[PDB]
């Protein structure tokens, strides 16, 4: 089951970019530049001297 | 805030069961606890901008252009700019959004760290006083159980109250 | 006697960017930008029409190929690198227009 | 910061002639007062913010459509799909400048109030500490006209400073 | 926070050398300092939020209107509207890009004046008072050479101990 395509295939996803086709057309996510960008679901981290 | 990678000199990777944990000492001995209420709201956040982002749209788009029997020139050269700039926007709110979000998760962990350490501030009072690493200096007698009241919060201040400014200025 | 506070921290760790610094490591982190491609057209709770060496437009005037998709009931269409709305050589005067809207007229 | 719903348990809906207020107890009894530049400097904030989004553009757009001899169609899902897809970033920043601008609203009410907090924690210098609920315990007295000369900002710290240093201790 | 422009009267034109800096009086005189890690920290993120903005763009665009032999005229309330609208989407994050990293600039001047203010606050530990405008009352003999042993963080709080607890008190 899906809800978004292109000419190579279907984009399941989630999040609310991509960087896959920008000729990707449905209830899509939107199209983005960068390949990929992390988004920390953690606190930061100091390495223990 | 300053805590996380300002006064504390860092963090512990004993701490399994928690973002945030205890480490005491005393006439026993040493131990690693934690901290449910301090780990638990922070993790209330973290999930709580992911639940944002999951919310994706109602609004539909159709296929304009053909990559089989291409379309005129003309045209191509200004869907490929409206395309080809509406590119250059959510790569550019990706680039804010993405690079915000972030930005503002790990504040939220100095917040939490100044906010459980000037409530332990508060629950010994006039009892203790804070040396440099990030510790409470006791001066007087507690062991494993008396640790744990000022962990749940029933620690009470007129209990120890003459102990400690008896042993602070001396 | 002493009492402390600390946090959590490790050394198998991921980057992140901000806006002041980039390359900043945290604790867990999650991806935001689709990279996965499913190669394949997912197609539940619809129904679905493929073309193939049809075109779109060859299910209106219906060459010798279109035969069974003169009247295609479908939810969606799939369009081919060898559809040819054309037997006896020819173009539409206006074509791309008839796809899109036939793209989206059901049947 | 910790101070709204954190360590003060909550909010005195008495105070309608301020954000902030004062409330204290002696040998007379209890009043609720109020304070005016810890109210007036947030009033200044959210109405800012207000001057800011009134302000609009002086760029006019004609209507390019038409509902009633309609237009070409292999141009309608052209101008169709660069409106609604307007429409769709509008809606993300209106969804990103609205939650924001919230959001950056109610921590302007902690910094008032940890603003307000460690400044008469300074007046009063080494004359009294902090019990847990967001109070100053006095050790001393001091009355209805004593009260109100840490509210203007007139109280003097070696005024009352030896009593206070010898019913702390005691 | 409440720093610059808070609780801190002002700030010191003479510190040439630095965001941040020392000012002390003892029996000798009184001298500005600098601190060169609450200065270069700082430096280190305005310049940060500098190094992001000059990353431009690899996506090239290419002239589509014509002001020599002018296009057709319901093409151009076309583009003149899809660029007059660009042209008010970039001019609304110039709008909040620009005025937030200023927002946010200001800011990472309070809490690196608070992070600066709360270590000093923990070196002398026990051994001095926080009169009002932003400094520690000290109630013992510190020189020119004990001072600078407080700017370095070779200070010890058990090298003074005994005298302050003596002289503050009485
Ligand atoms: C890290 O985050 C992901 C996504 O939020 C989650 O699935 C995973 O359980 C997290 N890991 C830990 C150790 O909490």
């Amino acid at each position: 089951e899906g809800d978004c395509y292109h000419s190579g295939g279907t984009i399941i996803s989630n999040l609310p970019f991509q960087n896959i086709d920008s000729r990707a057309v449905g209830k899509c996510p939107r199209y983005v530049k960068q390949r990929s960008l992390l988004l920390a679901t953690g606190m930061k981290n100091v390495p223990e001297i | 805030f300053g805590a996380i990678a300002g006064f504390i000199e860092n963090g512990w990777e004993g701490l399994i069961d928690g973002w945030y944990g205890f480490r005491h000492q005393n006439a026993q001995g040493e131990g690693t606890a934690a901290d449910y209420k301090s780990t638990q709201s922070a993790i209330d956040q973290i999930t709580g901008k992911l639940n944002r982002l999951i919310e994706k749209t109602n609004q539909q788009f159709e296929l304009i252009d053909n990559e089989f029997n291409e379309v005129e020139k003309q045209i191509g050269n200004v869907i490929n700019w409206t395309r080809d700039s509406i590119t250059e926007v959510w790569s550019y709110n990706a680039e804010l959004l993405v690079a915000m979000e972030n930005q503002h998760t790990i504040d939220l962990a100095d917040s939490e760290m100044d906010k459980l350490y000037e409530r332990v501030k508060r629950q010994l009072r006039e009892n203790a006083e804070e040396d440099g690493t990030g510790c409470f200096e006791i001066f007087h007698k507690c062991d494993d159980d008396c640790m744990a009241s000022i962990r749940n919060n029933t620690y009470d201040h007129s209990k120890y109250r003459e102990e400690a400014m008896q042993n602070r200025i001396q | 006697d002493k009492i402390c506070l600390g946090h959590h921290a490790v050394s198998n760790g991921t980057k992140v960017n901000t806006l002041t610094e980039r390359g900043v490591e945290v604790v867990n982190a999650t991806e935001t930008v689709e990279r996965t491609n499913i190669p394949r057209i997912c197609s539940k709770g619809k129904r679905t029409v493929d073309l193939g060496q049809c075109g779109l437009l060859g299910t209106i005037t219906g060459p010798p190929q279109c035969d069974q998709f003169l009247e295609f009931s479908a939810d969606l269409i799939i369009e081919r690198r060898e559809g040819s709305d054309v037997c006896y050589p020819g173009k539409f005067v206006n074509e791309e227009a008839l796809r899109q809207i036939l793209r989206e007229s059901g049947g």
